[PDB]
């Protein structure tokens, strides 16, 4: 009746489509992204951390962030009209509302998107993969922004967004759970590096096999859209490929579904890592080679100057890193090289 | 012909193989209960509860039936602690060996139902080619989820035919298997209140019996019939799935933060509980009060449970240990054998040190001790030649209340150093690393696993879930579109 | 096919295969099942995560019998 | 040791001339169009 | 193309100002923010 | 439709020059008189510290949060 | 770091292959051209941190 | 070890240069999987639902 | 004990090359 | 038995026996370091 | 140092029984008819 | 009785349900106008 017209006034054509993905996708994704627009130009991390990180307070845009709460909140959503601000708004900016605000609803215009993707696709006719393929990045999102901080005490070890915010964080995970030398990151730089080898190579390839069909020496007008005849040599491609490194795709239909599957699969097993880290199960430590430098002083590996560098890391930046815990060690206790 | 990852889709046409792989697979995980039962009371130590109990053994099943009421062994000792009991038929073993039993009926029914798969029952009466009238199917399986639910719900939890279910007290001193009572009141929604999960399987119970009338009694609409692709049986399987990493993700959860129904004698003691300090206020709580109505240092420290102190340990504390860690927690710093007592660190001016408690985040932490105000007094310092504060400039000396070292002192430095190095991890004990050939390196809890492994199937669970819904959404539009030429 | 006691003691239950109810029927009734349950959830929810500060009810260990 | 140091240069300099008289040897027309 | 029955603000109309209004509010408050002595 | 329709019209002049200043002068204004630093309580820098309370806020409590920063900034800080 | 701690670097004194490397050249070398010849011995170019210019020049 | 004292000597993050590669890696395996998405959507019926889809490619 | 487990897998995997490369199947024009 | 039209056979050629034994080789030799720790 | 013998055990039953899984399935595939 | 964050906790499932009761209220409106 009324229900129908809805639906064909949602899904007609239109210079950006909408549809049923579009009520739930629009206004999430676009609160979310004004959010941290406002965050990062007026809101200050002064009550929280002892940071500044707006426009306002003089942050550049190498340095602002909107930060997490704090480590007394838990785990707290924060919200506006809840009894830890109690209908008050202010409060509520300088206690890191706005991370959880942004976070939440982020996290459903990546639904909204994902959702978006199936009913274009099952409207255009064609199968769905790029739907499925989307689903690695919200892997890594609740995986990284979610199940991390929910496996802690609080929001306070969470990201912020913001992009020395997440260096400091590429450097916290160093310190504490030695990140690198757990295998599931590894296979996650893998796969996803190995997407990258693929995409300069595979562009290369096709581009370097063209046909001649133009007059100019550039062949980008030499191109109809249409698919009647083939627009690159495949067969030459495979005779130069198995001769100059061993073997070759002869199978395009294979050769797309590898571009597909390999850094999606990293992603993956990438997650499968941070959730591991969220309880601290953490691969920090091969319990022979403790057993054995325990044993001769005079041993050394790489791995133990790792070790070395990790106390490096976590003894310096827990003073100001942890602020929560009112730390203080005296300048005769922090690890030295030269203290050896 | 079929790839390797299509092999299992001869049993998408026809029923009556498929009730036959069911079968055989309910056949297999019933058979791994039974046998990791048998497994894990070959490597159980029954003697000491107080001080070796079953989550520092390293044991995963053996809790899940200690849940509901099962206590007994054949042997004659109970977990509780008691020796000389009976419990009839119904031992830890009985439930063992009565999976045995049942894996194999399962079995010899699965093999009964590949052979015989064709039977008129699965046939359309009109058009003669299989068919299962899913919605039908759905309400009957709800009806009889709703029985089995307020039956579980109404006679075993109460405790008014069935044992009850274990309760204990909140520092998990004592703890045993009682008829517990339903509570209706808001506090029913309390996770931290035992009534409101008896409340709960019956409320829930009679719901699910309407529902299950219901979707026996009227048929599907048309729309929704033809909208979520409804005689298709591969979105039963979408649906399903949704469904299952729903309840994984919250068991890992009430796992992870614990409940009334992970108590903190059956599976240790949560990280919420370290980091706020759970026990340590229990303790000075006794010690305080036990000061206030008169005592000495000696005799109130004497006074506290080896239980209420073991737990106020950070080896009991699940966020430590590792991913390669392997084995008991016991593995890990020994089989505790008694307590140390309470160390009390003084200066040689007469001041009483507090030495700051390692967190769960680091894997070394400087050792630091600090008085009333906050400032410090003494350190060991990582420096070699340069320090003001050293134990030896400083004169500290340790004594001790309560335990196998009451009213002993140590006065030269590497003693005093040696207990302050190892205060930070709280309390002291004695332990034995000779019998397990432990190495001093923690292990994590079996809370912990739990909690990593559900949250990782869950998390590959919706990589299945939508799938799933795509397989169903697009089955016409597979094996390639229709190029319209 | 095969005919058994059992199978025609179970006959009737799947034989409905093809039964519908006509157009929309039942929708509007299950919409506020979503619903109200949805909005359940909620609730039990922001209990357990101490954003509903009830009187009676303490969301602790401390509160065991 | 010193064998060692002759017969490395020996072994460098015979693989060197092979390549530069490799590529005096005709090689702008070894390609399979305009040959 | 947005529809050709043409309600009297379209879909691009709200698109383009919402985002239109913020940014000349903001690199107007930015830019007095550079004028703040510090 | 292509921006060349848009950027002609008489229509388009006569709205866009008379708003965009207000919006201009609105956004300037907001940061110049000191709004900004009242209604997201932001610091000012000479308010990061006080002349009784030399080390950083830190809110310690989370239902008393409020009345803990509430105190921060009735002192003077 | 040329002071005389030596760093194993191979699986047969006991690295796994996570820790496992081919450990450079030492710092009293420099950048100096370092071949077998040059060294004095077998035993001492190797104690320098030999193989590692001897894989690298050739792998460029 | 080298990626760590490289770190800590020269603060390699705040190089812009670096934020371009690694702009680039992302986004190229980004472009990778949309692309490997989008064109095995697209492909024509040559197969059936027992036989991979793969087999609607005869070579060349 | 450790390093025949490590060098019997590199072994395998450079002998896959090998029978890889040299003993493939075919890929042919139609 | 009684015959069924619903069977199939499988099929795995030379390919994807090398990648599947090139994967779990690779495998193999990344996790032995954590096995034996 | 140390070796873990049940380690051993373990990388050996994980290389083993795919391998020989997938050399089945190879062969009897190929072992029939055009 | 009613704490504070019950009053708190109604306000915000109100004021929820009437934000997506009238957005769905203005596409159906919108929708319905221009058929
Ligand atoms: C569709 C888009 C959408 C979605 C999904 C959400 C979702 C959310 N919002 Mg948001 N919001 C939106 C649009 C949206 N918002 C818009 C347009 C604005 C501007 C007005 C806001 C402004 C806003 C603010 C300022 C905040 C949120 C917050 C939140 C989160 C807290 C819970 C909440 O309010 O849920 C939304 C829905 C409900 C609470 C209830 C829906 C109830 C329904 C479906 C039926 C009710 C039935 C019945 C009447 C019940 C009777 C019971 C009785 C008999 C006992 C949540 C993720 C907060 C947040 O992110 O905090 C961290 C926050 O600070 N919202
Ligand atoms: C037929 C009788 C029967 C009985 C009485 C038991 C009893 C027991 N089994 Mg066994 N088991 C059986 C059959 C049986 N089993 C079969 C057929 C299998 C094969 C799959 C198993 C597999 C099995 C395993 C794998 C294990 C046990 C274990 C146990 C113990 C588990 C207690 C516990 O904490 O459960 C806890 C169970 C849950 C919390 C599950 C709740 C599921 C819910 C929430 C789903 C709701 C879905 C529903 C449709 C929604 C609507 C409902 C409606 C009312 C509204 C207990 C002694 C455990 C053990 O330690 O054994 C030694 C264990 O790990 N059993
Ligand atoms: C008066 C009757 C009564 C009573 C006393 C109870 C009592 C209870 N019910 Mg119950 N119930 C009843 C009737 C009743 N029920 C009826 C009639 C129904 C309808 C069939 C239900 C349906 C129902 C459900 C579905 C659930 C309960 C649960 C609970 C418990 C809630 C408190 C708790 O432990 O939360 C503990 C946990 C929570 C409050 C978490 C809820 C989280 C939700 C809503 C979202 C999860 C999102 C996501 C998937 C998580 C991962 C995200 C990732 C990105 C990080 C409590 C014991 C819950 C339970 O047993 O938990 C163990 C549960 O899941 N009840
Ligand atoms: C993360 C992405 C995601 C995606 C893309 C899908 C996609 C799909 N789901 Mg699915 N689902 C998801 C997550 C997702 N799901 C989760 C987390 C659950 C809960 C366990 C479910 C449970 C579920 C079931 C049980 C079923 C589906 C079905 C479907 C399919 C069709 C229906 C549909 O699109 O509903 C998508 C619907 C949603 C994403 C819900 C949107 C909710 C909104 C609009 C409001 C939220 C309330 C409020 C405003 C905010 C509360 C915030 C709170 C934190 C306080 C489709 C393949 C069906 C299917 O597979 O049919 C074949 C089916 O049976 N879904
Ligand atoms: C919950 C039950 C369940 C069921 C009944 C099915 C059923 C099916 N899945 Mg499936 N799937 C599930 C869960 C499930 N899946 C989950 C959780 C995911 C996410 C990880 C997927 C992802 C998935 C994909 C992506 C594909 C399938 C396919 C298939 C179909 C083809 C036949 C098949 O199984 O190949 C039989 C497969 C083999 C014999 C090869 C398996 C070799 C390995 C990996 C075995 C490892 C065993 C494991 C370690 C044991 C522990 C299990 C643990 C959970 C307890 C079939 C309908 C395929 C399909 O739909 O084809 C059209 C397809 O492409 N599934
Ligand atoms: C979850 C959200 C998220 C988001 C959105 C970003 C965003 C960004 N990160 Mg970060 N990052 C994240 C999480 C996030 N990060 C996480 C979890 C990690 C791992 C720990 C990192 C680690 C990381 C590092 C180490 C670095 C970045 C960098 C960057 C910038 C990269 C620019 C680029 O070309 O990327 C690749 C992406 C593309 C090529 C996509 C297209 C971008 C363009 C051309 C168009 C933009 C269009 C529009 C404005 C946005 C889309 C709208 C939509 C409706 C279509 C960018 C601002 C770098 C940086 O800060 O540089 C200053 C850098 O060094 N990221
Ligand atoms: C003593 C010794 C030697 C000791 C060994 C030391 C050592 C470090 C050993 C290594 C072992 C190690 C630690 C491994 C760790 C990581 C590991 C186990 C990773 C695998 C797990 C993983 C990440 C899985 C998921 C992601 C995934 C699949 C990643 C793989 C990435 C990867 C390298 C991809 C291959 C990229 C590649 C080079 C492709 C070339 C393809 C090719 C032939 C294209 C040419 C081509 C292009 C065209 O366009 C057309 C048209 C045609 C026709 C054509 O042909
Ligand atoms: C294990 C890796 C193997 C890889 C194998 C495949 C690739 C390599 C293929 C080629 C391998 C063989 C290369 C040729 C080796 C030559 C032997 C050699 O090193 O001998 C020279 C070696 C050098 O001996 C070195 O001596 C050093 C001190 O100078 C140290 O003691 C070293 O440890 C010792 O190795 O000596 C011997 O082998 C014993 C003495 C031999 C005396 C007869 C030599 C020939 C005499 C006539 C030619 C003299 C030339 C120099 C003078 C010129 C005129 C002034
Ligand atoms: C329940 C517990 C007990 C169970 C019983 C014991 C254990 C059983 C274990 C079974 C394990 C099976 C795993 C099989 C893997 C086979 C893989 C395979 O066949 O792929 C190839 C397969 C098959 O591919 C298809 O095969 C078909 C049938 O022959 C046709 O030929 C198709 O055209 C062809 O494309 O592809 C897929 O399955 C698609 C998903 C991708 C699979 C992985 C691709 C290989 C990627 C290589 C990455 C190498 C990384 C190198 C890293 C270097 C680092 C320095
Ligand atoms: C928070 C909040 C909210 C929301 C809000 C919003 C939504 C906002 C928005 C806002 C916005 C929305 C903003 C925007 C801004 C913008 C900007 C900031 C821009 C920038 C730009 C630039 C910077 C440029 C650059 C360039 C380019 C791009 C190109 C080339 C050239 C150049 C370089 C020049 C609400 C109310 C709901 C509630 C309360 C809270
Ligand atoms: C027939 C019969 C019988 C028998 C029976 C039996 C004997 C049973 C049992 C049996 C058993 C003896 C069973 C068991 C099984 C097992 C299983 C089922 C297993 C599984 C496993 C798995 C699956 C694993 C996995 C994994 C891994 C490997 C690693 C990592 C982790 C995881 C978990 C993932 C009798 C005498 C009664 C009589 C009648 C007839
Ligand atoms: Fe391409």
């Amino acid at each position: 009746g009324w229900f129908d017209i809805l639906d064909d006034w949602l899904k007609r054509d239109r210079f950006v489509f909408v549809g049923w993905s579009g009520i739930l996708l629009f206004p999430c994704a676009y609160l979310a992204l004004g959010g941290w627009l406002t965050g990062t130009t007026f809101v200050t991390s002064w009550y929280t951390h002892g940071l500044a990180s707006s426009y306002l307070e003089g942050c550049n845009f190498l340095t602002v962030a909107v930060s997490t709460p704090a480590n007394s909140m838990g785990h707290s959503l924060l919200l506006l009209w809840g009894p830890e601000a109690q209908g008050d708004f202010t409060r509520w900016c300088q206690l890191g509302g706005l991370w959880t605000f942004i976070a939440l609803h982020g996290a459903f215009g990546l639904i909204g998107f994902m959702l978006r993707q199936f009913e274009i696709a099952r409207l255009v006719g064609v199968r769905p993969y790029n739907a499925i393929a989307f689903s690695a990045p919200i892997a890594v999102f609740v995986s990284v922004f979610l199940i991390y901080p929910l496996g802690q005490s609080s929001w306070f070890f969470a990201p912020s967004f913001g992009v020395a915010a997440i260096f400091r964080f590429l450097l916290f995970f160093q310190g504490f759970h030695n990140w690198t030398l757990n295998p599931f990151h590894m296979m996650g730089v893998a796969g996803v590096l190995g997407g990258a080898l693929l995409c300069a190579i595979h562009g290369a390839t096709v581009e370097n096999t063209l046909f001649q069909d133009g007059e100019g020496a550039s062949t980008f007008r030499a191109f109809n859209p249409t698919q009647a005849e083939e627009t690159y040599s495949m067969v030459t491609a495979n005779r130069f490929w198995s001769q100059i490194f061993g073997i070759a795709f002869s199978n395009k239909r294979w050769l797309h579904f590898f571009m597909l599957f390999v850094p999606v699969t990293g992603l993956w097993m990438s997650a499968i890592g941070v959730v591991g880290l969220a309880l601290n199960l953490r691969s920090y430590d091969f319990i022979s080679q403790e057993i054995r430098a325990a044993e001769d002083p005079e041993f050394e590996t790489f791995y133990t100057k790792n070790l070395l560098l990790n106390e490096g890391i976590r003894a310096w930046m827990a003073p100001q890193d942890q602020p929560h815990e009112n730390f203080v060690f005296p300048e005769e206790v922090l690890p030295r090289g030269n203290a050896l | 012909g079929l790839p390797w990852y299509r092999v299992h889709t001869v049993l998408i046409n026809d029923p009556g193989r498929l009730i036959a792989a069911h079968l055989m697979h309910t056949a297999l995980v019933a058979g791994w209960a039974g046998s990791m039962a048998l497994y894990e009371l070959a490597t159980f130590d029954p003697s000491d509860p107080v001080l070796n109990p079953m989550w520092r053994q390293g044991m995963f099943v053996l809790p899940f039936m200690a849940r509901l009421g099962v206590t007994g062994s054949w042997s004659g000792w109970s977990i509780t602690g008691e020796t000389g009991i009976d419990p009839g038929f119904w031992s830890f073993e009985g439930v063992a060996l009565a999976h045995i039993v049942l894996s194999g009926l399962l079995f010899l029914a699965a093999c009964w139902h590949w052979v015989y798969w064709d039977l008129e029952l699965f046939r359309d009466p009109r058009t003669g080619e299989p068919a299962l009238d899913l919605p039908k199917m759905f309400g009957i399986h709800l009806f009889l989820a709703g029985l089995l639910c307020f039956g579980f719900g109404a006679f075993h939890l109460t405790g008014l035919f069935g044992p009850g279910m274990w309760v204990s007290d909140p520092y998990g001193l004592t703890g045993s298997v009682q008829p517990v009572a339903p509570e209706w009141g808001p506090d029913g929604f309390n996770p931290y209140n035992p009534g409101g999960v008896v409340a709960h399987h019956i409320a829930a119970g009679i719901v699910g019996i309407i529902a299950g009338l219901f979707h026996i009694l009227v048929r599907p609409p048309q729309r929704l019939y033809k909208a979520l692709r409804m005689g298709n049986i591969e979105t039963v399987l979408s649906s399903s799935i949704a469904a299952v990493f729903f309840a994984a993700f919250v068991v890992a959860g009430t796992m992870w933060y614990g409940s009334a129904t992970t108590p903190i004698e059956l599976f240790g003691p949560t990280r919420y509980q370290w980091d706020s300090s759970y026990f340590q206020q229990e303790i000075n709580r006794r010690v305080q009060a036990s000061l206030a109505s008169g005592a000495t240092l000696e005799e109130a420290w004497s006074a506290i449970p080896e239980k209420l102190a073991f737990y106020d340990y950070i080896g009991n504390n699940p966020a430590k240990g590792g991913l390669f860690r392997t084995g008991p927690m016991n593995k890990g710093d020994g089989i505790a054998q008694a307590w140390k007592g309470h160390a009390v660190f003084r200066n040689k001016e007469g001041e009483e040190l507090f030495v700051r408690r390692m967190p769960a985040f680091f894997e070394s932490f400087p050792v630091i001790l600090t008085d009333k105000n906050g400032v410090v007094k003494a350190d060991i310092p990582f420096r070699r030649a340069e320090s003001k504060y050293s134990f030896e400039q400083q004169g500290v000396t340790v004594s001790f209340y309560g335990g196998e070292l009451n009213g002993q002192t140590f006065t030269d430095p590497p003693t005093v150093k040696s207990y302050a190095r190892k205060a930070i991890f709280g309390e002291i004990f004695e332990f034995d690393t000779e019998t397990l050939n432990s190495d001093g390196i923690f292990r994590t809890s079996p809370r912990g696993w739990f909690t990593f492994a559900h949250a990782v199937f869950a998390l590959l669970f919706f990589f299945g879930h939508i799938w799933h819904g795509a397989r169903t959404l697009f089955r016409d539009v597979f094996s390639g579109i229709d190029p319209e030429l | 096919a095969r005919r058994t006691w059992l199978g025609d003691i179970l006959r009737p239950l799947n034989s409905e295969y093809g039964k519908v109810a006509p157009g929309w029927g039942t929708t509007p009734l299950m919409a506020v099942f979503m619903g109200l349950f949805l909005v359940f959830l909620l609730i039990i929810l922001e209990i357990y995560n101490s954003t509903l500060i009830l009187d009676g009810v303490n969301v602790s260990w401390k509160a065991l019998g | 040791m010193e064998t060692l140091k002759i017969t490395v240069y020996i072994v460098v300099t015979f693989f060197v001339l092979l390549f530069v008289f490799g590529f005096l040897s005709g090689d702008p027309a070894r390609n399979p169009k305009r040959k | 193309q947005e529809p050709v029955s043409y309600p009297i603000f379209t879909v691009r109309w709200v698109a383009v100002h919402t985002l239109a209004v913020p940014t000349i509010f903001f690199l107007g408050a930015i830019a007095a923010m550079q004028f703040i002595q510090r | 439709r292509p921006f060349s329709d848009i950027i002609t019209s008489v229509r388009y002049w006569v709205i866009h020059s008379i708003t965009i200043p207000a919006l201009f002068i609105a956004g300037w204004l907001f940061v110049s008189t000191g709004l900004a630093y009242d209604v997201f309580g932001t610091p000012r820098p000479d308010s990061y510290y006080a002349q009784e309370q030399r080390s950083i806020p830190l809110v310690t409590d989370r239902f008393e949060a409020k009345q803990q920063v509430e105190t921060f900034l009735e002192q003077l800080k | 770091d040329g002071i005389r701690e030596p760093v194993s670097g191979s699986l047969l004194y006991g690295n796994n292959i996570i820790t496992g490397a081919v450990v450079p050249s030492s710092n009293a070398i420099g950048l100096h051209f370092y071949p077998i010849w040059e060294a004095a011995s077998l035993d001492e170019w190797l104690y320098n941190g030999g193989p590692y210019q001897l894989i690298i020049f050739h792998f460029l | 070890n080298f990626m760590i004292v490289f770190q800590a000597e020269h603060n390699i993050l705040m190089h812009p240069f670096h934020q371009l590669g690694v702009a680039g890696v992302f986004g190229g395996a980004l472009f990778c999987a949309m692309h490997g998405s989008l064109v095995t959507s697209s492909l024509i019926r040559e197969t059936t639902e027992t036989e991979s889809a793969n087999y609607g490619y005869k070579f060349g | 004990m450790e390093t025949i487990t490590y060098v019997f897998i590199f072994a395998c995997i450079i002998a896959l090359f090998f029978f890889a490369i040299f003993f493939r199947e075919p890929p042919r024009i139609t | 038995m009684e015959p069924n039209p619903n069977r199939q056979p499988v099929e795995l050629n030379r390919t994807s026996l090398y990648l599947g034994l090139l994967l779990i080789l690779v495998l193999a030799l990344l996790f032995s370091s954590y096995f034996f720790n | 140092m140390e070796v873990n013998q049940l380690g051993l055990i373990a990388t050996a039953l994980f290389v083993l029984v795919p391998s020989v899984f997938l050399i089945i399935l190879y062969v009897q595939t190929e072992s029939q008819q055009k | 009785t009613i704490t504070p964050s019950l009053k708190g906790f109604f306000i915000g499932l109100l004021s929820g349900a009437v934000v997506l009761g009238l957005t769905f209220a203005v596409l159906i409106a919108i929708s319905q106008i221009d058929k």
